[PDB]
């Protein structure tokens, strides 16, 4: 087909069909998920060295 | 005439004696319009019956190469921008295809004779100096290492007490066709030139 | 013709989507929950300064082993650097000038580094002699490259120029995944520790997420008004932290498919270059443009710190693989390690 | 081959004035049929016409157009005179 | 020239059935007027009733192809010069001026040989150093660097610190020259002499 404005309706059609999944997916609440990222940052917050002063010895940057 | 076993081409004037099913490779060739019969054609010789076609019959020797034997290898004597400006004529793609291929390839191994040339610099500190000269790269050619003063730790074991200087005999420009500008590169360009 | 249907289901569609985010939009807890302590005031020193280009240096990136990063300065040179001695590894002369992105390999044996010649150079760090050379010249590229990170050793995607994003086949050397759908030039290309969905930023100022074995844009998250600079995915792979021309950083989700959070000053003008999440990914590294980055704690917006230091701009910022240092490719010419 | 792929212009130009023609002869002729005849050979008369006339519409047009034609002729035909045929003249289907 | 549209010419011997359009399609040749009849015309040939170019064949056809086909290529061992020479007796400006163009490209790339190489010295200080090395200007090669030590911005990070050589070969491209009589540019030498 060309003759619908050269081919333009196929990428609407594209954007309707992907548009439809992106409905479909499960959506979560910004609570859950902000609720989510604290608890991974603070379970992780001792074993990231920025947030802990680095002894002298034990990274091999003051080596 | 519009149908033989074998067909004389008068190309150039010069008789090529051809068989059908080679010229039947590529439909939308011209020599395919010669093989179907459809009148349309009143240009020949007016004493055999030779189908006279105006185009060159030097190149269409490498044409008629590829055409009945698959590959095209042609002869170094006939430079290959004719046989590409010839083969646009008869329209076949896949020889079109190849032989921008061997254009490229060719210019890439040599175009040296206008000396086209790729420079880099590459400062390396005395004692890793070894390492990256022996590792340095295939097809790159070392061309000067030249020495840089300091006054740190009694002027030597600088971080930069060399600076190293490479070449490639290739390049970036066309080799009959390379990258072409656009717009947001030369956003970008002028982004990293300030 | 079918243009005015479509359109007017394509709108449909797309309110549906806004309504299903803001329906799912609750109270950011993040801001909420301050009763938390916050990261107080941290700031790293430079233990490492890797003065060894000349040119700008555009990209970094730590290697897998985070002690071997690779940086591309604009000259045209590939340096991989040993962070521990402040000793180069290698350094590459590349054919290709106007260098912008250079990865690691998975296996650390191969990188990818790509400039406006739209050829992706896939460079063998050891080979059987010893040498670098070159695995492959991954040439058929409609634009030029700006980003590019390893699927594997025989798969990789180059986020190009002319809305194109294709997962390359290393082996043969032909573009085998196509990611087409983008309406800019796709600078920015992120992927998630899951590997299995990378979001693209683009000059359209849209996130698109694209599910890399499907290959269709599996979500189109937006909000951003200026084209993307860089994308940072959270170690998690579930929210990723977008930076772009305006001073915003946008923190989005894809639980929520919606941005959960910023981190902008009306005092900073200067757009984010480079995006950055710590081991933890309770720090957002801002890199920005003017000569020093700064970070921001990602759970409270306020200022966790400011490396400062470059006089000029940090073009690129890269974390450690154990979070313990970071490294600032700028463009003062110098990769500094702060840890 | 205008259309090119185009139903629709096709569709307005010939195929909505056969679709309606052939869907009122149809009925009325399968009235007629019920009217005058007993059930059975009333099927086996419908059967017959639709061989015939398919047959022709088949050399007639083209076979990706002639599927809705023939569906529609068919939910003319039969679906329409659903209960009638239960209990019908002479012989239904309870007879 | 009124009969036989595929007129048939004898240059140098070589019977070449050539089509009217193409011969005029530059009026300005020579052989546009043989394509008409005329009466001071009286150069023929009765053993074949061809008409008499008393020229060669063999840069003939270069000549017919790019007036053919709006473009010729020249075999790989055959002279530009004859093809050029042969041009001119048929008088096509544009074929000319374009082959003239191919003759001294091709000389500035065998001046080659000559020992002519052109050679430029360039300033650099060192962090902008490799910014020329890496885009600077193609067709030309880096050959030196030395470094000079400086007092003024003492030693490194001046811009007198380091001095590059770069040099290409002597070309003719669009052409050579080995004098201007102009007298305004020689008092000009003069001055900027000392």
């Amino acid at each position: 087909m060309a003759s619908n404005n050269t081919a333009s309706i196929a990428q609407a059609r594209k954007l309707v069909e992907q548009l439809k999944m992106e409905a479909n997916i499960d959506r979560i609440k910004v609570s859950k998920a902000a609720a989510d990222l604290m608890a991974y940052c603070e379970a992780h917050a001792k074993e990231d060295p920025l947030l802990t002063p680095v002894p002298a010895s034990e990274n091999p940057f003051r080596e | 005439g519009s149908v033989s076993k074998w067909v004389r081409l008068n190309v150039g004037g010069t008789y090529f004696l051809t068989t059908r099913q080679t010229l039947c490779r590529d439909p939308k060739s011209f020599l395919y319009r010669l093989c179907q019969a459809d009148p349309d054609l009143d240009s020949d010789k007016d004493e055999t019956g030779a189908y006279l076609i105006d185009r060159d019959p030097t190149y269409f020797g490498p044409v008629l190469n590829y055409l009945r034997h698959g590959k095209l290898v042609i002869n170094k004597d006939l430079a290959e921008e004719g046989v590409l400006e010839e083969a646009e004529f008869y329209n076949i793609t896949s020889l079109i295809k190849l032989v921008k291929d061997k254009i490229r390839e060719r210019d890439s191994k040599t175009s040296q004779v206008p000396v086209k040339h790729v420079y880099r610099v590459l400062q390396c500190q005395e004692e890793e100096l070894t390492q990256m000269v022996s590792t340095m790269s295939d097809g790159w050619k070392f061309e000067q290492l030249v020495s840089i003063g300091s006054s740190y730790n009694y002027g030597n074991e600088d971080q930069a007490e060399f600076l190293c200087v490479v070449s490639k005999e290739l390049h970036n420009t066309p080799y009959g066709t390379a990258s072409e500008p656009s717009e947001k590169a030369k956003i970008l360009q002028e982004r990293g030139s300030r | 013709s079918e243009l005015d249907q479509l359109r007017q289901e394509a709108e449909q569609l797309k309110n549906q989507i806004r309504d299903a985010r803001k329906a799912c939009a609750d109270a950011t807890l993040s801001q909420i929950t301050n009763n938390i302590d916050p990261v107080g005031r941290i700031q790293m020193r430079t233990r490492r300064t890797l003065r060894g280009h000349l040119a700008k240096i555009y990209a970094m990136h730590w290697g897998t082993d985070s002690r071997l990063l690779v940086s591309a300065s604009q000259d045209g040179k590939l340096i991989i650097w040993d962070s521990y001695t402040t000793n180069k590894v290698h350094a590459i002369p590349l054919r290709s000038s106007w260098v912008m992105t250079c990865a690691y390999a998975p296996s650390g044996n191969y990188v990818a580094c790509g400039g406006l010649d739209n050829i992706c150079s896939i460079y063998n760090l050891k080979t059987r002699e010893g040498n670098v050379r070159v695995s492959r010249e991954l040439a058929g590229h409609t634009g030029y490259l700006s980003c590019c990170r390893f699927l594997d050793d025989n798969q990789i995607v180059t986020s190009s120029g002319d809305t194109t994003c294709a997962l390359w086949d290393i082996e043969t050397g032909q573009q085998t995944t196509t990611f087409t759908g983008h309406t800019g030039d796709v600078m920015s290309l992120s992927l998630a520790p899951d590997t299995r969905l990378f979001v693209s930023g683009a000059c359209d100022a849209s996130a698109k997420l694209w599910d890399v074995r499907e290959g269709m844009c599996r979500q189109t998250f937006t909000g951003h008004e200026s084209d993307i600079n860089a994308i940072c995915f959270f170690p998690n792979g579930n929210a990723f932290a977008t930076g772009s021309d305006d001073a915003t950083c946008r923190l989005f989700d894809l639980r929520a498919d919606q941005e959960l959070m910023t981190y902008s000053h009306d005092n900073i003008i200067c757009g984010i270059t480079s995006v950055s999440f710590s081991k933890s990914g309770r720090l957002l590294l801002a890199g920005y443009d003017d000569f020093n980055c700064n970070v921001w704690d990602a759970l409270k917006a306020d200022r966790a710190g400011v490396l400062a230091g470059h006089d000029n701009r940090v073009s690129c910022l890269g974390v450690t693989d154990d979070g313990m240092a970071v490294a600032t490719g700028s463009w003062d010419s110098f990769l500094k390690i702060w840890n | 081959i205008l259309g090119l792929e185009g139903r629709s212009v096709y569709e307005e130009d010939f195929e909505a004035p056969f679709l309606e023609m052939s869907a009122e002869f149809f009925q009325m002729e399968s009235q007629k049929f019920l009217a005058e005849n007993s059930a059975s050979v009333y099927i086996k008369k419908v059967e017959a016409r639709i061989n015939e006339e398919i047959e022709r519409v088949m050399h007639c047009l083209d076979k990706s157009t002639e599927e809705p034609i023939v569906k529609v002729v068919e939910r003319e035909l039969i679906s329409k005179h659903m209960k009638t045929i239960v209990e019908m003249e002479n012989s239904g289907l309870v007879h």
